[PDB]
C-alpha cells in the first residue's frame, strides 16, 4: 500500500460557522463555572457575571482573535471579516 | 539644514571610533542627576521635574528652555543625563563576552591563563586581527581550568620556572538566565557568581591582556561592559504626544527607565535599612532585568518583560533591527520630499525622454531656483503669476533665511526680487526628472526625462520605454522625484537620461525596442505590395520633424506617380546609415523580401520587423546609437513612431475569432491527426499490458511508457498546429502580429485553433488522486490518454467537463512556484547587491572594494564596458587548415600564390620582392600562432564571442562611403597594409602606466582582440575581400582606434552594484522547483533557483552532487573498456550481491545438512571450529554487471576478519553459488555481530560514496587531422555522489578532464584557482538554463569576489559579512544590533569609505561622480579673462 | 451549522462538567 | 488604446456611461466620563484654547452637524464637537482631506449609554475619466488612455460607433476565446 | 542486460519546423511552456536548440 | 455500463466567481482565474436598500 | 621533503620546526598519485623573488594586505611550498582577452 | 463551488444500535482466521467490530438513507477490495448531489 496521500478532500473537514462558536462557547463557558465557584468558596454564610459570555463571542467575532483576551495572541489570527458588499456577487 | 548660522566651522566626518561609555564619562556628559521616576506634575502642577526628563534635558510646550542652550523643540538634540545604579548590572548584550572573558582569566589575581611559555599560545599572539586572536585564546583557556604556578620553561622540563601566583582552581561556567554560576571540584560547590566580584577581577586585568584579548586600553576596556552608571537618552529619543493640554502620552522606554529607576530605589534603600542579608539579591535581579530588558527584549530566557495590556515592548534594539527599522528604515530608505506618484499611461505622440505630468502636480512639486539677472525678469514674471495659473511659483527665499508664502503674505503682488534670492518655482516643460516604476533592481528602473507638463491627471510615457521600466497600462501606479540643485538635475541629465541607457551593460545590447502598433505596422507599411499615393504621402512627409522638406521622387511615375512604405519610412532614417542583414533564402534580390538592406539611410530592400526595428543586437537602434549619438537614436524612435503610427492610423488593424478558425478540411485532417496519435499510444498501451516493452535506458518500465505516450501526443499538437499556421493566409491578423512579432507565437496559434495540449503537474501527466483513476467519471486503471489529462479540443471548440478541471490543475502549478519563488528570489536579489556594494573600477583601472583589496586589476580581465561590446567572429579558428591557408596566405613568390595585380597597383612589381616576404610572412606565422592560441582558449571551437569594436560594420561602411568600385584596383602598400595594421594596436591602449609590470599587463587586456583585429585586416583579406583604398584603410584604422578608446570603461562606474543587479535581475524571473527529469527518477539532478540557493550559499549537502569523469586518452570509444572501470568506481558492496543469510544448525563440518551444498564441501577437503553455520547465497546478474569472481568475493571476506573464522565457496560453475563459514559461550549472538560486519562494512569493487554510476555517449567537437573541427564522441561516466580525491587515482580516468558539480571539492582537492573555474562555471549554467545572457564580467565579479580571501566565502550573513569590512556596512544587513555591540566592544575604527557608511552619514560617496575631486585653479583663473 | 449549534450542540456543551460542588437544566433562545 | 489600456469614446461618456456613485461615511459620539463630564455637538470658536481646525466651520447648522443640500470640499467641518478639559477643545471631523461632494443623509441616535450618536454621508458622483481602471470578464484589464468624440471615433457605414476601444495585442499572448466569443 | 543497465536515460523531444536557432541557424528546436509571470500576461515558453544548444525566452 | 450516478450539470464544479464568466470553456485556465478576482474590484447594486 | 605511505606518529611531526633555517614538508604517498596541476582547469601559478613582489606592490599602490590571497595549505601552494609571504602570480585563460594576469599572496 | 454543501454532524448510535442488529459480530468477541473474508466495519473512525456477508448489509443501508431514515448527509463506504465498511457522520464533509 502507497504511502497515505494527505491531501484527499475526504479527509479534510471544513470547520464552519456553528463549530467554531461552539469551541468559544465552551471555554468560555468554563471561565464562568469556576467563577460561579469564587462565590461560594466565599460564603461564609446574583454572582453570575453573564458579561464573561457576552463581552468574550464579540471579542472573537469583532476582531477574529478565536482563542480569547489576557495576555496572549493564543488565537487563529484571521476568523471573522467584514462582510464585501462591493457587489452582489461579491 | 537645522537654520541659523554658527561661529562653529563646518566639516565631515571622516572616522567613526567605536568604542565603550566609561562610567566617568557618563557622568561626565551627563547634565541631569535624575533621581526621581516620576515625570512632571509637581505635585500635578503642569511641567517638569528636577526629576525625570528635563531636570535639564530637552524639553517640551514649545518653550526654549533647556539649560539656556535655547534653540528650543527643534534645533537642540537633547543631552544626556545619568542615573547612578546602586549595583553594577550586566550589559544584555555582552554577557555573551563577559563570560567568556572570566572563562580566559582566573579570578582571585585575575591574568591571563597561558603566557609566552605555553607554545600553542604564541601562535595565537602573533594574529593580528583582534576577532580571532580571541576566539583562539579563548580555544585555548576554556580548557585550563587551574591557575598555574610554574611550568617548565624553554629548557630542561626538570627545572621549574615560576610566573604569577595562586592556583586557586578555575571554575567551569555556565549561563543561567542573567547570572553567571561556576563550579570547583570531587562533588561540585554551586555559587553564583556576584557581578561586583566579576567587575573587581576585570579591574584587575592587565593592560597587555586587555590587548591581548580583543580590546582597547581607551575606547573599551572590558571593565566596561558592566554598567556602573545608566547614561539616559533626552526627550528627542524618547519623544510624547500631546492630546493639546492635560492629555499627555509617553514612550514606551520613557516607562521601562522607570521601572529602572523605581527598581533601582527600592534596592538603595534595602541596604541603609532593614537588610535581610539574602532577600537583596532578590531585587538586585529585577534591576539587572529591567537595565537588561531595556536595551534588548527578545532574548531566550522567556520573560517577554510584558507592560499591562499585553504589549511586549520596546527595547532599544527593537528600533535598530533591519526592515522597518533605524539602520535599514530610516537610513538606507527614507522616505522623501518632492516626490509624486500616479497612474500611468502611452502617449505615441511624446519623446522618447519626456514624461508627461500632469499639471496638478507641476504645480505642487517646486525647484527652488535661484535669482540671477539672466532669469530676473523671466522669474519675478512667475512670482506674479502666483501658484495658482501654471507657469508659476509658490515661495520665494530671501538672504534672511526667511520663507515668503506667496499664497498668503500680503505683500504678494508686491515684491521685487534679489540678485541672490531663490523662487521655489513650478516643475516647467523641459526640467529634467528622476522617473520610475517599482520594485526597482536595474540601472533602467530610474531613468531621468524631460517634464512635459500636461491635463489630466496621469503621467505620459512612450512606449518604448515601457520594458526598461516593465509597465504597462493596467492602472500601473509609477514615482517620479524631482531634483534640487543645479548639479543634481545634472547627474540626471549627463548620466540617468533614458537616452543614454538604450544599450543594457548586462547583456551588452539594446534595452528598448518598438512595440504593438507602431511595430505590427512598420511592417504593414514596409511591404512590396504598399504603395502609398501623393496626397498621403504629404501629411506623412510632413509629421516627421526633420523631413529636409524634400518631398521625395516617386518609386513609380508610369501613369500615377507613387511612394513605397519602405520608401517614406526611409525618410526616418538618418544619413550615414548602413545595414545588411540576410535572413534565410536572402539573396540582393530576396525573392521573399527577406533579410535586409539600408544604405545612406535608406531602405534599398526587406520587410522591416522586429529583427530590424528591436532590441535585438545589430538591429537599425544598436546602429544609429553607436554610429550618430545617443541623441539622434532617442529621435529616430518618434519619426519612426509618428510616421507609421499614423499611417497604421489609416491602414487600420483588427483581430476576431475569425482569425482562429482554420480550412474546413484542416480542421478534420487534424482530428485524424490527433486519433492516428491516440492509437499510436493505444499500440504502446497493450504492447506493454502484454510486457512486451523494453525497459529502455529509460529505467524502470512504467516510467519508459509514459516517455513514450507523452512524446507521441505532444509530436501530434506541434505538429497538429503546424497544419493550421501554415493554412491561415497571409491575411490572418493574427499571424500578421506573429510575422511582424508585435505580439504571439504559433503555439498560441495551435492551442487556439488546432489543439490545447496535454497537461501536467511536475512533469507526470495528471495523476491518480483518486485510488487509481482521475475522475470519478473514469474506470478505474485507464491509462488512456484522455485521463492523464489530454485536452484534444482547441480553445475554439472548448474543453470538456474533465479537459476543463485537469487545465486547471495544470495551469494553477505557475501561479504556485511563483508565490514561493518570490519568497527566496527577494532574498538572494539583495544579498548579491549588499555584497558588492562598495566594488568600483578605480582611477588605476583595478576593480576594488571598500578596503582596496583587488578583485579584478581590470575590469572584466579587459577594462571594457558592457555597454560597448557585441558577437563578432573569430574567422581565424574555425575552418580547415585547407581553406584558412586559401584566405590569409600570400606568397609573393609563386605564379600562383601572389596577388593579382588585377588588385593592388603595385601588383606585379611586386611578384618577387624578397623583403617584403618577410613582412607577408611575419604576418602569416602570427595569424597562425594565433589560430593556435585561440584553440588553446576557446577549445569547445566556438569563434563567436562578446568583443568591442564591431569591425565588421566598421568595413561595411568604410565601404559605401567612399564608394569603392569592385573594378579598379586599390593602390595600398603592403607595406602600408601591414605596417599600419601593426601601429593600430599600439594605440589600443587600455592601460597606461610608464613600467613594465603594467606595460605588460597592457598587452594581454588587448591580447583577444588584436587577434580579431589582424583576423580581419589580413593583406589578403584587405584587397582580395573588400576593395579598400588607401583612404578608407587609413579611415577604418582611424575609427577602430577610437571606437576601442571609447569602449572602454570609465573609472568611476559602481561595477559591484551592476554586477549585482544583472545577476539578480535575472535571478528573479527563474522558474522553480520544476525538475523536467521527474518521470525519470534515479537521473534527477538539482537545477533551478534551489540550485542557486546552494551555491551563494557554499552549502555542503547539496541536493545533487554528480561528478562526471572521462576515460584516459585513446581509451574512448572502447565500449567496453567503459564497464571495465564502472566497476572499477561505484562501490560495490556484499551486501549488493547477497540474495540472502542464513544461520543453520551443521555440527560436522564434514557434511552439510544440506543437499545442494555437497559437492562444495567434498572439494575443499580433499585439497577446532564452531557448529553455527551462516550461509550466504549470491546473485550471478548481479556478479556481472559489476564484475566479480566468487575467488575474489569470498577472498575478501576472508582477509576481512583472517585468521578467526573459517570460510569457503562455490564455483563459478554452480548453479547456486554460495558461501559457507562458521566462528572459532554464546556463538549465535556473536554469529550475527558477524552477520551485519559482513553487509555493511564490506566493500568489494569501488569506491565509498558513490553509489550508482554510469555511461554516457557525448558529442566532442575536436581538431580533424585535416584541420576542420569535428564531433568525435566519447563515453564517460557520471557519478551520484562524490570522492573526487580518490576517483581521481583512478586507472582509465583523464584525472585532467574530471569534473564534480561540487565545486566545494574540486576546490579542496584541484586548488582554489580551478575552484574559482568551476565556482563560475556552475553559476553560469544555472543562470543559463532560461537562456538569460549576462556578460562574463558580472558573475566573473561575484564569482572573484567569493573566491579571493581563501576559499569559498558565502553571499550570507555568515560570509562576507563578517569581512574586514567596517561596521555600519555590515550593520546595514542581517545582523545589525549584534554587529554594533561587538564594533564598540573591540573598539571598532570605521574608514567611512563603503557607500552605505556615507549614505548613513548623509555625506557625497566616492561613486562615479563621487570619485574624485574638484578645484579650481586660480592660475588658470586669470588667463581667462 | 449555525441553526445546529443554536438548537442542539448549545444545549449538549451546557451539560457536560457543567454540575458543581449546583445543576444546570434546559436552554432558552430569544 | 496601446498595451492594456483603451480609448474611450467621450460623447457616450457624457451620454451618461459608465458614472458611478460613491458613498462615505464618517461617525462619531459623545464620549462620558462616569465623573460627570461630557463632550458635545456645538459650533464653537475661539474662547480660550484655539485649537480647532483649518476648515470652515461655517457650513455647520447648531446641533454640531450639516445638512443634507450642502455642498462640502476641502477639508471643511462636518461634524462639530467638544470636550470640557480642565475648555473649548474641538473634535470636530473634518471631510476627507482629498475628497469632495454632497453631503446626503445625516442621522443622530442613542447608543445604550444613551450617548449622541451621529453619521454622517457625504455622497459624490464620479465619471470615467483617464487614469480611470475598467476591464472585461477574461482578466482583459485595462485603463483609459484618452476619450474621442463621435467625430474622431471611426464609424460604421450603418451609422455606430464604438464605445470602447481595446488593443488587438491583448488578445494572442493571453489568448482570451471567450472575450472574443462573447462579442 | 548489465549494459542496458548502465546507459544513461535519453531525454527525447520534438522539434518543430517553424522555431529557429540563434548560432546553428536550423529549425531543430523544443520548447516547454511555464507560467513565470502573473496571470495578466500569461505563458513564457523557453526553447533550446536540440541540436547546437542555445536556450532561451519568449515572454 | 456500471454507472452508479449521473451530474446534475457539470458548470456546478465551479464558484460564484467564475459561474459568471460566459465561455470559461474557451480560456487559457489563468484568464479566469483572475477574472475571479477582479469581479470582486468592480461596481454595481450591492443590494437595493 | 618526506613521503610518507600510510601515517606519521603525531610524536613524530612536532619536530619539523625545530631546526631553522632548513625546512620540511610532509606528502602522503595517496596525493602524489597524481599532479592536480596537470588538471583542466588549474592554470600555471608562479612564484616570485622578494622583489619581482616589492615591485608588484609599488606598481600598483598595494598594501601587503589588498592582494587577493591563497591558503597555506592550498594544493599548488604545497606543490610549489610557498610560505607566509611569497606570492603567486596566476596566469589564466580568459573568453574576455585570450590571457589575464593575477595575484594571490599566501596566507 | 455552487451545489456543494457540509455536514452538520448526526448522531451515531442509530447507526451502531442499528448495525449490531443486523450482522455485525462485536469486537469484543472477535477471532482472526476463524474468519478471513472479514470485512471489519468502521464508523466515525472506530472498530464497532465486524461483520461476514456485507453485499447486503450495503444496500441495506443505502436504501435505509435513501428513505430519510440514516441522514443523507452521513456517508458509507464499502472498500472491498480490501474488505472494510467505513461510515461516516463526522461534521465537515464537504458533498455534492447527484
Ligand atoms: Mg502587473
Ligand atoms: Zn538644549
Ligand atoms: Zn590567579
Ligand atoms: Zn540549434
Amino acid at each position: 500500500k502507497d504511502q497515505d496521500d494527505r491531501d484527499h478532500f475526504g479527509k479534510k473537514r471544513l470547520d464552519l460557522a456553528g463549530p467554531l462558536l461552539a469551541q468559544l462557547f465552551k471555554t468560555l463557558f468554563k471561565k464562568l463555572t469556576k467563577d460561579i465557584f469564587r462565590y461560594m468558596q466565599r460564603t461564609v454564610e446574583l454572582a453570575i457575571n453573564a458579561k464573561t459570555i457576552t463581552s468574550g463571542l464579540k471579542y472573537a467575532l469583532a476582531t477574529g482573535n478565536w482563542g480569547e483576551q489576557k495576555k496572549a495572541m493564543s488565537s487563529r489570527a484571521g476568523v471573522s471579516q467584514v462582510l464585501n458588499r462591493y457587489t452582489y456577487s461579491s | 539644514v537645522g537654520q541659523q548660522y554658527s561661529s562653529a566651522p563646518l566639516r565631515t566626518v571622516k572616522e567613526v571610533q567605536f568604542g565603550l561609555f566609561s562610567p566617568e564619562e557618563v557622568r561626565a556628559i551627563s547634565v541631569a542627576k535624575i533621581r526621581f521616576p516620576e515625570t512632571m506634575d509637581e505635585t500635578q502642577t503642569r511641567a517638569k521635574i528636577g526629576g525625570l526628563n528635563d531636570p535639564r534635558l530637552g524639553s517640551i510646550d514649545r518653550n526654549l528652555k533647556c539649560q539656556t542652550c535655547q534653540e528650543g523643540m527643534n534645533e537642540c538634540p537633547g543631552h544626556f543625563g545619568h542615573i547612578d545604579l546602586a549595583k553594577p548590572v550586566f550589559h544584555v548584550g555582552f554577557i555573551a563576552k563577559i563570560k567568556k572573558v572570566c572563562e580566559c582569566v582566573c579570578m582571585h589575581c585575575g591574568k591571563l591563563l597561558l603566557d609566552e611559555h605555553n607554545e600553542l599560545m604564541r601562535q595565537a599572539l602573533a594574529i593580528k586581527d583582534s576577532k580571532k586572536r580571541f576566539a583562539a585564546i579563548w580555544t585555548l583557556c576554556k580548557t585550563k581550568m587551574v591557575c598555574e604556578t610554574d611550568v617548565p620553561s624553554e629548557d630542561d622540563p626538570t627545572q621549574l620556572v615560576s610566573r604569577g601566583g595562586c592556583g586557586n582552581t578555575q571554575p567551569t561556567i555556565r549561563k543561567d538566565g542573567l547570572k553567571l554560576v561556576g563550579s570547583w571540584k570531587d562533588e561540585p560547590e554551586l555559587r553564583v557568581l556576584s557581578t561586583e566580584e566579576i567587575l573587581n577581577i576585570f579591574k584587575h586585568i592587565s593592560v597587555k591582556d586587555f590587548t591581548s584579548l580583543g580590546f582597547n586600553e581607551v575606547f573599551s576596556r572590558p571593565e566596561w561592559m558592566i554598567l556602573t552608571c545608566l547614561p539616559v537618552p533626552p526627550p528627542p529619543v524618547r519623544p510624547s504626544i500631546s492630546f493639546n493640554e492635560s492629555q499627555r502620552g509617553e514612550d514606551d522606554l520613557t516607562f521601562k527607565l522607570a521601572d529602572i529607576l523605581k527598581a533601582n530605589i527600592s534596592l538603595e534603600t534595602l541596604e541603609h535599612n532593614g537588610a535581610p542579608h539574602h532577600a537583596i539579591e532578590e531585587a538586585e535581579s529585577l534591576l539587572q532585568f529591567h537595565v537588561a530588558t531595556y536595551m534588548d527584549n527578545d532574548i531566550a530566557g522567556q520573560p517577554q518583560a510584558l507592560q499591562k495590556s499585553g504589549r511586549p515592548v520596546k527595547s532599544i534594539r527593537a528600533r535598530l533591527k533591519g526592515k522597518e527599522g533605524r539602520i535599514r528604515g530610516n537610513l538606507m530608505g527614507k522616505r522623501v520630499d518632492f516626490s509624486a506618484r500616479t497612474v500611468i499611461s502611452g502617449d505615441p505622440n511624446l519623446e522618447l525622454d519626456q514624461v508627461g505630468v500632469p499639471k496638478s502636480i507641476a504645480k505642487t512639486l517646486t525647484y527652488p531656483e535661484v535669482v540671477t539677472p539672466y532669469n530676473i525678469d523671466r522669474l519675478t514674471q512667475l512670482v506674479r503669476n502666483g501658484p495658482n495659473e501654471h507657469p508659476g511659483a509658490k515661495y520665494v527665499i530671501r538672504d534672511s533665511g526667511d520663507r515668503i508664502d506667496l499664497r498668503y503674505s500680503k505683500r504678494a503682488g508686491d515684491i521685487q526680487l534679489q540678485y541672490g534670492w531663490k523662487v521655489e518655482r513650478h516643475i516647467m516643460d523641459n526640467d529634467p526628472v528622476l522617473f520610475n516604476r517599482q520594485p526597482s533592481l536595474h540601472k533602467m528602473s530610474m531613468m531621468a526625462h524631460r517634464v512635459k507638463v500636461i491635463p489630466y491627471s496621469t503621467f505620459r510615457l512612450n512606449l518604448s520605454v515601457t520594458s526598461p521600466y516593465n509597465a504597462d497600462f493596467d492602472g500601473d501606479e509609477m514615482n517620479l522625484h524631482v531634483p534640487q540643485s543645479e548639479e543634481t538635475r545634472a547627474e540626471l541629465s549627463q548620466l540617468c537620461a533614458v537616452p543614454l541607457q538604450i544599450v543594457s551593460p548586462q547583456s551588452n545590447k539594446p534595452c528598448m525596442g518598438i512595440v504593438q502598433d507602431t511595430l505590427c505596422g512598420i511592417r504593414k507599411l514596409t511591404l512590396r505590395d504598399t504603395f502609398i499615393e501623393l496626397d498621403q504621402v504629404l501629411n506623412m512627409l510632413y509629421w516627421v520633424p526633420d523631413w529636409d522638406g524634400v518631398i521625395p521622387t516617386p518609386a513609380i511615375i508610369k501613369p500615377k506617380p507613387l511612394w513605397s512604405g519602405k520608401q517614406i519610412l526611409s525618410v526616418a532614417i538618418p544619413n550615414g546609415i548602413h545595414l545588411q542583414r540576410f535572413d534565410e533564402g536572402t539573396t540582393l534580390l530576396s525573392p521573399k523580401d527577406n533579410g535586409m538592406l539600408i544604405i545612406d539611410g535608406q531602405i534599398i530592400f526587406g520587410v522591416v520587423e522586429k529583427k530590424t526595428v528591436g532590441s535585438s543586437n545589430g538591429g537599425l537602434i544598436h546602429v544609429v546609437t553607436r554610429e550618430k549619438g545617443p541623441q539622434v537614436c532617442a529621435k529616430l524612435f518618434g519619426n519612426i513612431q509618428k510616421v507609421v503610427n499614423f499611417w497604421l492610423l489609416h491602414n487600420g488593424f483588427s483581430t476576431g475569432i475569425g482569425d482562429t478558425i482554420a480550412d474546413g478540411p484542416t480542421m478534420r485532417e487534424i482530428t485524424e491527426t490527433i486519433a492516428e496519435a491516440k492509437k499510436k499510444v493505444l499500440d504502446v498501451t497493450k504492447e506493454a499490458q502484454a510486457n512486451l516493452l523494453t525497459a529502455k535506458h529509460g529505467m524502470t518500465l512504467r516510467e519508459s511508457f509514459e516517455d513514450n505516450v507523452v512524446r507521441f501526443l505532444n509530436e501530434a499538437r506541434d505538429k497538429a498546429g503546424r497544419l493550421a499556421e501554415v493554412n491561415l493566409k497571409d491575411l490572418n491578423n493574427v499571424k500578421q502580429m506573429v510575422m511582424a512579432g508585435s505580439k504571439g507565437s504559433f503555439i498560441n496559434i495551435a492551442q487556439m485553433s488546432a489543439c490545447v495540449g496535454q497537461q501536467s503537474v511536475e512533469g507526470k501527466r495528471i495523476a491518480f488522486g483518486f485510488v487509481d483513476r482521475t475522475l470519478p467519471h473514469f474506470s478505474k486503471d485507464d491509462y488512456s490518454p484522455e485521463s492523464k489529462g489530454f485536452v484534444e479540443n482547441s480553445y475554439l471548440r472548448g474543453l470538456t467537463p474533465q479537459e476543463f478541471f485537469f487545465h486547471a490543475m495544470g495551469g494553477r502549478e505557475g501561479l504556485i512556484d511563483t508565490a514561493v519563488k518570490t519568497a527566496e528570489t527577494g532574498y538572494i536579489q539583495r544579498r548579491l547587491v549588499k555584497a558588492l556594494e562598495d566594488i568600483m573600477v578605480h582611477y588605476d583601472n583595478t576593480t576594488r572594494n571598500s578596503l582596496g583589496n583587488v578583485i579584478q586589476f581590470i575590469y572584466g580581465e579587459d577594462g571594457m564596458d558592457a555597454a560597448h561590446i557585441e558577437k563578432q567572429s573569430l574567422d581565424t579558428i574555425g575552418g580547415s587548415d585547407a581553406a584558412f591557408e586559401k584566405r590569409y596566405r600570400v606568397d609573393l613568390l609563386n605564379t600562383d600564390h601572389t596577388l593579382d595585380p588585377s588588385l593592388l597597383e603595385s601588383g606585379s612589381e611586386i611578384l618577387g620582392d624578397l623583403k617584403l616576404q618577410v613582412l607577408l610572412d611575419e604576418e602569416y606565422k602570427q595569424l597562425v600562432k594565433d589560430r593556435k592560441f585561440l584553440r588553446e582558449v576557446f577549445v569547445d571551437g566556438e569563434a563567436n564571442w562578446p568583443l568591442p569594436v564591431n569591425i565588421r560594420r566598421i568595413i561595411q561602411n568604410a565601404q559605401q562611403t567612399f564608394h569603392i568600385d569592385h573594378t579598379k584596383p586599390s593602390d595600398l602598400t603592403i607595406k602600408d597594409i601591414v605596417l599600419g595594421v601593426k601601429d593600430l594596436q599600439e594605440n589600443l591602449l587600455v592601460l597606461r602606466g610608464k613600467n613594465e609590470i603594467i606595460q605588460n599587463a597592457q598587452r594581454d587586456a588587448v591580447t583577444l582582440f588584436c587577434c580579431l583585429l589582424r583576423s580581419r585586416l589580413a593583406t589578403r583579406r584587405v584587397l582580395q575581400e573588400y576593395r579598400l583604398t588607401k583612404q578608407a584603410f587609413d579611415w577604418v584604422l582611424s575609427n577602430i582606434e577610437a571606437q576601442f578608446l571609447r569602449s572602454v570603461v570609465h573609472p568611476g562606474e559602481m561595477v559591484g552594484v551592476l554586477a549585482a543587479q544583472s545577476i539578480g535581475e535575472p535571478a528573479t524571473q527563474m522558474t522553480l522547483n520544476t525538475f523536467h527529469f521527474a518521470g525519470v527518477a534515479s537521473k534527477k539532478v538539482t537545477s533551478g533557483v534551489p540550485r542557486l540557493k546552494e551555491i551563494l550559499n557554499v552549502a555542503k549537502n547539496m541536493k545533487t552532487p554528480s561528478l562526471t569523469v572521462y576515460l584516459e586518452p585513446g581509451h574512448a570509444a572502447d565500449q567496453e573498456q567503459a564497464k571495465l572501470i564502472r566497476s572499477a568506481i561505484e562501490h560495490t558492496t556484499l551486501k549488493s550481491v547477497t540474495i540472502a543469510s542464513e544461520i543453520y544448525y551443521d555440527p560436522d563440518p564434514r557434511s552439510t545438512v544440506i543437499p545442494e551444498d555437497e559437492e562444495i564441501i567434498q572439494l575443499h577437503f580433499s585439497l577446532q571450529q564452531s557448529p553455527w553455520l551462516l550461509r550466504l547465497e549470491l546473485d550471478r546478474a548481479a556478479m556481472n554487471d559489476k564484475d566479480l569472481t566468487m575467488g575474489q568475493v569470498g577472498e575478501r571476506i576472508k582477509q576481512t576478519f583472517k585468521n578467526d573464522l573459517f570460510v569457503i565457496w562455490s564455483e563459478d560453475n554452480d548453479e547456486k553459488l554460495i558461501i559457507r563459514c562458521r566462528v572459532v559461550a554464546e556463538e549465535d549472538h556473536m554469529l550475527k555481530k558477524i552477520e551485519n560486519t559482513m553487509l555493511e562494512n564490506i566493500t568489494l569493487r569501488g569506491v565509498e560514496n558513490i553509489e550508482r554510476v554510469v555511461m554516457m555517449k557525448y558529442d566532442r567537437k575536436v581538431p580533424s587531422p585535416t584541420g576542420e573541427y569535428v564531433k568525435e564522441p566519447e563515453w564517460v561516466l557520471e557519478t551520484d555522489g562524490v570522492n573526487l580525491s580518490e576517483v581521481m587515482t583512478v586507472p582509465g580516468i583523464d584525472p585532467t578532464r574530471i569534473y564534480t558539480n561540487s565545486f566545494i571539492d574540486i576546490m579542496e582537492v584541484l586548488g582554489i584557482e580551478a575552484g574559482r573555474a568551476a565556482l563560475y562555471k556552475e553559476v553560469y549554467n544555472v543562470i543559463a538554463s532560461d537562456g538569460s545572457y549576462v556578460n562574463y564580467r558580472h558573475m566573473a565579479l561575484l564569482v572573484d569576489v567569493m573566491t579571493t580571501q581563501g576559499g569559498l566565502t558565502s553571499v550570507t550573513r555568515h560570509g562576507f559579512n563578517r569581512s574586514n569590512t567596517g561596521a555600519l556596512m555590515r550593520c546595514s544587513f542581517e545582523e545589525t544590533v549584534e554587529i554594533l555591540f561587538e564594533a564598540g566592544a573591540s573598539a571598532e575604527l570605521d574608514d567611512c569609505r563603503g557607500v552605505s557608511e556615507n549614505v548613513i552619514l548623509g555625506q557625497m560617496a566616492p561613486i562615479g561622480t563621487g570619485a574624485f575631486d574638484v578645484m579650481i585653479d586660480e592660475e588658470s583663473l586669470v588667463k581667462y579673462m | 451549522s449555525f441553526n445546529q449549534f443554536v438548537d442542539y450542540t448549545l444545549q449538549d456543551i451546557i451539560c457536560e462538567d457543567s454540575t458543581l460542588i449546583i445543576s444546570f437544566g434546559k436552554i432558552y433562545v430569544t | 488604446n496601446q498595451e492594456d489600456s483603451m480609448i474611450m469614446n467621450q460623447s457616450s461618456i457624457d451620454r451618461g456611461l459608465f458614472r458611478s456613485l460613491f458613498f462615505r461615511s464618517y461617525m462619531d459620539q459623545e464620549k462620558k466620563y462616569g465623573m460627570s463630564i461630557t463632550e458635545t455637538f456645538e459650533k464653537p470658536q475661539r474662547t480660550n484654547t484655539l485649537r480647532m481646525k483649518h476648515g470652515t466651520y461655517d457650513k455647520l447648522d447648531d446641533d454640531g452637524l450639516i445638512a443634507p443640500g450642502v455642498r462640502v470640499s476641502g477639508e471643511d467641518v462636518i461634524i462639530g464637537k467638544t470636550t470640557p478639559i480642565s475648555s473649548k477643545r474641538d473634535a470636530s471631523t473634518p471631510l476627507r482631506s482629498t475628497e469632495n461632494g454632497i453631503v446626503d443623509q445625516v442621522l443622530v441616535t442613542t447608543n445604550q449609554d444613551g450617548l449622541k450618536f451621529v453619521k454622517v454621508r457625504v455622497r459624490t458622483t464620479k465619471i470615467p475619466q483617464i487614469g480611470d481602471k475598467f476591464a472585461s470578464r477574461h482578466g482583459q484589464k485595462g485603463t483609459i488612455g484618452i476619450t474621442y468624440r463621435r467625430e474622431d471615433m471611426p464609424f460604421t457605414a450603418e451609422g455606430i460607433v464604438p464605445d470602447l476601444i481595446i488593443n488587438p495585442h491583448a488578445i494572442p499572448s493571453r489568448m482570451t476565446v471567450a472575450h472574443l466569443i462573447e462579442c | 542486460q548489465n549494459l542496458y543497465n548502465a546507459q544513461g536515460a535519453t531525454i527525447e523531444r520534438s522539434v518543430t519546423d517553424r522555431f529557429t536557432c540563434g548560432k546553428c541557424k536550423e529549425k531543430k528546436v523544443s520548447y516547454y511552456q511555464l507560467q513565470t509571470r502573473s496571470a495578466d500576461e500569461p505563458l513564457t515558453t523557453f526553447c533550446t536548440c536540440e541540436a547546437c544548444g542555445n536556450r532561451w525566452k519568449f515572454s | 455500463t456500471t454507472f452508479t450516478h449521473c451530474e446534475i450539470h457539470p458548470s456546478m464544479i465551479l464558484g460564484v466567481a467564475a459561474s459568471i464568466i460566459p465561455f470559461p470553456d474557451h480560456n487559457q485556465s489563468p484568464r479566469n482565474t483572475y477574472q475571479s478576482a477582479m469581479g470582486k474590484q468592480a461596481m454595481g447594486v450591492f443590494l437595493t436598500n | 621533503i618526506f613521503v610518507y605511505q600510510n601515517n606519521i606518529t603525531p610524536s613524530a611531526m612536532k619536530l619539523v620546526p625545530s631546526i631553522p633555517p632548513a625546512t620540511i614538508e610532509t606528502f602522503n604517498e595517496a596525493a602524489l598519485v597524481v599532479n592536480i596541476t596537470h588538471h583542466e582547469l588549474v592554470p600555471k601559478h608562479i612564484r616570485l623573488s622578494s622583489d619581482e613582489k616589492r615591485e608588484l606592490l609599488k606598481r600598483y599602490r598595494l598594501k601587503e594586505s589588498q592582494l587577493p590571497r591563497i591558503q597555506r595549505a592550498d594544493p599548488v601552494a604545497l606543490y610549489l611550498g610557498l610560505k607566509r609571504g611569497e606570492v603567486v602570480k596566476i596566469i589564466r585563460k580568459s573568453e574576455t582577452s585570450g590571457r589575464y594576469a593575477s595575484y594571490r599572496i599566501c596566507m | 463551488s455552487l451545489m456543494s454543501c457540509i455536514s452538520v454532524g448526526t448522531d451515531p448510535m442509530p447507526i451502531i444500535t442499528f448495525l449490531s442488529e443486523w450482522g455485525m459480530e462485536p469486537l469484543e468477541d472477535y477471532v482472526p482466521h476463524q474468519s478471513p473474508d472479514a470485512t471489519r466495519v468502521f464508523v466515525n473512525g472506530v472498530w464497532h467490530g465486524v461483520h461476514r456477508n456485507p453485499a447486503r448489509l450495503m444496500e441495506t443501508l443505502r436504501t435505509l438513507r435513501r428513505k430519510g431514515d440514516i441522514n443523507p448527509e452521513v456517508s458509507m463506504i464499502r472498500d472491498i477490495r480490501e474488505k472494510e465498511l467505513k461510515i461516516f457522520t463526522d461534521a465537515g464533509r464537504v458533498y455534492r448531489p447527484l
